[PDB]
RNA sequence: CCCGCAGAAGAAGCACCGGCUAACUCCGUGCCAGCAGCCGCGGUAAUACGGAGGGUGCAAGCGUUAAUCGGAAUUACUGGGC
């Protein structure tokens, strides 16, 4: 399952501007971030303390597209991880294909880089891959069947990469269609402000 | 700079970095494209113009015709204003606690002093008002300083007469030659606009009373009153800085 | 019940008469009459007029009628709408030639009257009584005075028991003849209830 | 910057002669991500009025606790009235570990891992302090060279 | 260097030849 | 005219022009040499840094005056900072040592 | 966190200096200086009202407009300050950014 | 949206609103000085949300219509004067405020 | 498991929204009908009943029930009290 319904909404809801629909324009107006996330939204919402770590939790949820499932499973991992239980679950998310992919100039969108690797469009150390929680471990060379390189949407996703920050943890030869695992990324260039301490507290009582 | 305000219209640096992001995007993707000899030559002469127009433009025909900027205001030009940039930095320009008014007479004041308008004196006066107040405790806070001073109560008056006691206020002529022309002086209070200097530091300053302005300046700090009161004082400058005859004499 | 009124009680000394004028028991009882349908009226059509008091002068035949009020441009009219139209609106209500002078209201935020309607209004407008009942009307003691009681009656909210509000400033000493307060009522027909409400401003002492 | 963090404010009531008043009290914590902390605790007629109390009560009347790693040297373990609290410091990783008062205490006195319990009452009042003295007693892994060096 | 400031430049130039 | 403080420009932080938003009233260069000659430093060194070039010199004289301790925290006038970035911006390679 | 931060930037403002060399700038000396390199000739764009993605007067590039928060939204107030957003790419603790950068 | 001619003036007492007429301009014979205001005020951009918070204060307080209120003109601190002569000059297609 | 062919085509629901507990208003009903884990809701403006609009959560599952441990430092060896 992915929810599917609208996508916007979700990033109004947290707050900030998620990643669930990249290209021109939006983000503030054409959706109206902070106006109304819904009936009653601009009024008196006052705040918690359950909230503001189950809010923060749901959005770094969102926004890699991960089920509530799925994303337990995650920090019941990120624990046995030798290290900051914190950033493990990070580092969990982010070394996903799903996302691999896309931080990697295809697609515009987490969403989108999903339906490449699905339809098995996408490609890892030579062999198709459809799984997009299949971890990418370190040295992991991704790219595009030799059968869809010269796509459409793909090839025009790489353009705004131009102006979204370059991943730093992994080159990429935007050339055609290379691009590899460098190294674990770590949460110091995380691109998000994530609290990611709030999370793995509210997932203990 | 807004033309209505919301327009933003560019300056005349935006105009000259334009031209070089024009040209430097345009002839890099001649380059992929394979262009030949003659275009690619002609689009690096554009570029050689243009670089050097941003930098200073000078000694080549280059920039607008007089269109809304005159000249052209190259990074050259921004440095080298007159002389140098000797206005803003060298000189200081503007410079707070400062004003102007007209020039009067005033004979029943003192050789060192000078009668200096009520309204005037309250405004360059104005932390030393909110001081004295906040201190003596007629006002509250700095906020209920600000609304008094503000709406001009009497008791303002009575507080800036003993903040200008024993505090000289810097006056000068607008054409500084020699050192006696700006010289310090006792701020008494007067009812009226036009600032009254003494007839002995009218020879010195040369100021005949016919429309001619004198720029005023409150000397702040604990130093700088130690040395207006000794230094740019107008009893202790009697004598003339060229000649051993004195300056403040009968005119 | 057990308070006299702050403004009856004083009507002697220092508390003019918003209708001052002679008068015998013949017309003396249509006489009265009259000045409550003509004040009544120039309400009416000036509610958001933001009018104060509205005295009545009457020398013979010709009342002159002063319309108090923080916006005297309102009431004024198109260079001559407003005027015009109360001004000959006083025609058979009195059977007399009956003029109009506007005052111009001082600081709107502490005249009685005011401070009052306005209060009401916020509430009618679905706001929380406490915030403007407090700070919508802390201003009285912003632009100057010395005091200033307020009072919100019952059915505030959803509730069905009614309860009153204080929220008061400075001093209000009601119990003081010499002191002259600015007193005065102001009602709310909202969706249930009228909530009312009393303005106490003291405005210096004697 | 100091962060003030409000625990949780009751009304309480008294009754007298005519009938019967209230007025709410308000619980508040303040302190620096660095090592210092302090409760305050005031009463007033009014919601907010009373939060104004307890935060000025509360920046005054501070402590500072020997912090290390933003978090603590060892398990300290403190009490007070009925309230019985045990904190335990833990490697980087994992959040604030505490129910309520403690969890607030915690999040401005500059602790970033920790794992504590309110085993006595779990009243608020209470609860905040038995925390407070905890830290309050925590020795630093320093000075101790000294306390027994020469 | 001149006049106030000359006892204050005389004063810092001599801190400079040790440090 | 008169002014205490107000207004400030975008491009170097100093006073606005004169008559119009803030009362300048220029110092120009022909007056520093009257109050060099005359040998006045804290005079001139408050005319062109603490009251009328520096911004964080500026707000800290602001509250001396107000508390009554008077003296001046100078440091840098902002306006020799644009010369740095002026320069910079043309080819050359200025930066302050030590 | 705050406290100290905030007295860090008040004591480490006042900073003398001895002396002032001048030299001639390299390319890696002018691309030690450099933040994102300017692409687009656009100033603003005047759909949004808000300085273009990359050009002259840029959020990633050089400094956002406001204080301390970002272009799009979520990277407000004084917390967070030294984190960059994952969309424009702009840090958002500045405010006087634009000045020096 | 549009920026009209006030006809209702924010965040002002009675005091600002005895001056100006119910035009939104001020009257014929008003002694101006201070900072008194000229002609109108009001703006239409907001943006706030109807938040159950937003929504009280509004009902409270209702500014004109919308949740939105700034400024026009005014008379600038230092200069008075009385007023003489006013002239409106309207677009061809808006209707004409009640002075004009 | 691979290669190919149509075509968004064939594929979203369940609980909840007074507080604990993340999510609010409008109708109707008027201690009735009904709710309900606890405190409690309902006797004319019910965020608690029922419907709707919207929102929250989880998802090929959702909710209820049953039942053991947890919370319970409430059988206290670690770890209580008279
Ligand atoms: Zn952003």
């Amino acid at each position: 399952a992915r929810y599917l319904g609208p996508k916007l909404k979700l990033s109004r809801r947290e707050g900030t501007d998620l990643f669930l629909k990249s290209g021109v324009r939006a983000i503030d107006t054409k959706c109206k971030i902070e106006q109304a996330p819904g009936q009653h939204g601009a009024r008196k919402p006052r705040l918690s303390d359950y909230g503001v770590q189950l809010r923060e939790k749901q959005k770094v949820r969102r926004i890699y597209g991960v089920l509530e499932r799925q994303f337990r499973n995650y920090y019941k991992e990120a624990a046995r991880l030798k290290g900051n239980t914190g950033e493990n679950l990070l580092a969990l998310l982010e070394g996903r294909l799903d996302n691999v992919v896309y931080r990697m100039g295809f697609g515009a969108t987490r969403a989108e880089a999903r339906q490449l690797v699905s339809h098995k469009a996408i490609m890892v150390n030579g062999r198709v891959v459809n799984i997009a929680s299949y971890q990418v471990s370190p040295n992991d060379v991704v790219s595009i069947r030799e059968k869809a390189k010269k796509q459409s949407r793909v090839k025009a996703a790489l353009e705004l990469a131009e102006q979204r920050e370059k991943p730093t943890w992994l080159e990429v030869d935007a050339g055609k269609m290379e691009g590899t695992f460098k190294r674990k990324p770590e949460r110091s260039d995380l691109s998000a402000d994530i609290n990611e301490h709030l999370i793995v507290e509210l997932y203990s009582k | 700079v807004p033309l209505d305000g919301g327009r933003f219209a560019t300056s005349d640096l935006n105009d000259l970095y334009r031209r070089v992001i024009n040209r430097n995007n345009r002839l890099k993707r001649l380059l992929d494209l394979a262009a030949p000899d003659i275009i690619v030559r002609n689009e690096k002469r554009m570029l050689q113009e243009a670089v050097d127009a941003l930098l200073d433009n000078g000694r080549r025909g280059r920039a607008i015709t007089g269109s809304n900027k005159r000249p052209l205001k190259s990074l050259a030009d921004m440095i080298k204003g007159k002389q140098g940039r000797f206005r803003q930095n060298l000189l200081g320009k503007r410079v707070d606690y400062s004003g102007r008014s007209v020039i009067t007479v005033g004979p029943y004041l003192r050789l060192h002093q000078c009668g200096l308008p009520k309204k005037m004196a309250l405004e360059l006066f104005k932390p030393f008002i909110y001081g004295k107040l906040e201190l003596r405790g007629l006002a509250t806070t700095i906020k209920a300083a600000k609304k008094m001073v503000e709406r001009e109560e009497a008791v303002v008056w009575d507080i800036l007469d003993e903040v200008i006691r024993e505090h000289p206020v810097l006056l000068n002529r607008a054409p500084t030659l020699h050192r006696l022309g700006i010289q310090a002086f006792e701020p008494v209070l007067i009812e009226g606009k036009a600032i009254q200097l003494h007839p002995l530091v009218c020879a010195a300053y040369n100021a005949d009373f016919d429309g001619d302005q004198m720029a005023v300046h409150v000397p702040l700090t604990l130093e700088a009153q130690l040395e207006a009161r000794a230094l740019m004082m107008s009893t202790n400058n009697i004598l003339s800085p060229a000649n051993g005859e004195p300056i403040i004499v009968p005119s | 019940g057990q308070k006299v009124h702050p403004n009856g009680i004083r009507l002697g000394i220092v508390k003019p008469w918003n209708s001052t004028w002679f008068a015998n028991t013949k017309e003396f009882a249509d006489n009265l009459d009259s000045d409550f349908k003509v004040r009544q009226y120039l309400t009416k059509e000036l509610a958001k007029a933001s009018v104060s008091r509205i005295v009545i002068e009457r020398p013979a035949k010709s009342i002159r009628v002063t319309i108090h009020t923080a916006r005297p441009g309102i009431v004024i009219g198109k260079k001559g709408e407003d005027v015009e139209k109360l001004r000959k609106v006083v025609a058979d209500i009195a059977g007399v030639p009956a003029q109009i002078n506007i005052a111009e209201v001082r600081k709107p935020e502490l005249d009685a009257k005011l401070v009052a309607d306005s209060i009401t209004s916020q509430l009618e407008r679905r706001v929380m009584f406490r915030r403007a009942m407090k700070r919508a009307v802390q201003n009285a003691m912003r632009l100057g005075a010395k005091g200033i009681k307020v009072e919100v009656s019952g059915r505030l909210g959803g509730a069905e028991i009614a309860r009153t509000e204080w929220y008061r400033e400075g001093r209000v000493p009601l119990h003081t003849l010499r002191a002259d307060i600015d007193y005065n009522t102001s009602e709310a027909h909202t969706t249930y209830g009228v909530i009312g409400v009393k303005v106490w401003i003291f405005k210096g002492e004697i | 910057e100091l962060q003030e963090k409000l625990i949780a404010v009751n009304r309480v009531s008294k009754t007298v002669k005519g009938g019967r008043i209230f007025s709410f009290t308000a619980l508040t914590v303040v302190g620096d991500g660095n090592g210092r902390v302090g409760f305050g605790y005031g009463k007033a007629r009014e919601v907010p009025a009373a939060i104004q109390k307890a935060m000025e009560k509360a920046r005054r009347n501070m402590i500072n606790v020997a912090l290390n790693n933003g978090t603590l040297q060892h398990p300290v373990k403190g009490v007070h009235t009925g309230s019985r609290v045990f904190m335990q410091p833990a490697s980087e990783g994992t959040g604030i570990i505490a129910g309520g008062a403690m969890r607030a205490v915690l999040e401005v006195a500059g602790v970033h891992n920790v794992l504590a319990k309110a085993y006595g009452s779990t009243n608020p009042i209470n609860v905040v302090r038995a925390t407070i003295d905890g830290l309050e007693n925590m020795n630093s892994p320093e000075m101790v060279a000294a306390k027994r060096g020469k | 260097p001149a006049g106030t400031g000359y006892a204050y430049h005389q004063d810092r130039m001599r801190r400079r030849a040790a440090g | 005219h008169a002014r205490s403080t107000g207004s400030y420009s975008l491009v170097t932080q100093q006073p606005l022009g004169g008559k119009a938003q803030f009362g300048g009233q220029r110092f120009g260069e022909m007056e520093v040499w009257a109050l060099e000659a005359y040998g006045a430093a804290y005079t001139l060194q408050e005319m062109l840094t603490v009251k009328s070039d520096d911004v964080n010199g500026r707000t800290k004289m602001y509250k001396n005056i107000v508390d009554g301790n008077h003296q001046m925290e100078p440091g840098m006038p902002e306006s020799f900072n644009v010369l740095l970035k002026e320069i910079r911006s043309l080819g050359i390679n200025i930066e302050l040592e030590d | 966190m705050k406290d100290l931060l905030k007295f860090l930037k008040a004591q480490t403002k006042t900073e003398e200096f001895d002396a002032i060399k001048i030299a001639l700038a390299s390319p890696d000396m002018i691309r030690s200086w450099s933040f994102g390199e300017v692409k687009k000739p656009e100033t603003i764009n005047y759909r949004t009202f808000k300085p273009e993605r990359d050009g002259l007067f840029c959020a990633r590039i050089f400094g956002p407009v406001k204080d301390y928060e970002c272009l799009c939204g979520k990277y407000k107030r004084l917390k967070h300050r030294g984190v960059i957003c994952e969309k424009c790419g702009v840090e958002v603790t500045q405010t006087k950014v634009r000045r020096e950068r | 949206g549009p920026e009209e001619i006030t006809a209702d003036i924010p965040n002002v007492g009675e005091a600002a609103l005895s001056k100006l007429d119910e035009s939104g301009i001020v009257y014929i014979g008003a002694e101006v000085t201070g900072g008194d205001i000229l002609v109108g005020k009001v703006t239409p951009k907001g943006e706030t949300q109807l938040t159950p918070e937003e929504k009280l204060l509004r009902a409270i307080f209702g500014e004109k219509a919308s949740d939105v209120k700034d400024s026009s003109l005014r008379v600038p601190n230092g200069v008075s004067g009385t007023v003489i002569d006013v002239q409106v000059f309207t677009r061809d297609g808006v209707e004409k405020d009640k002075r004009a």
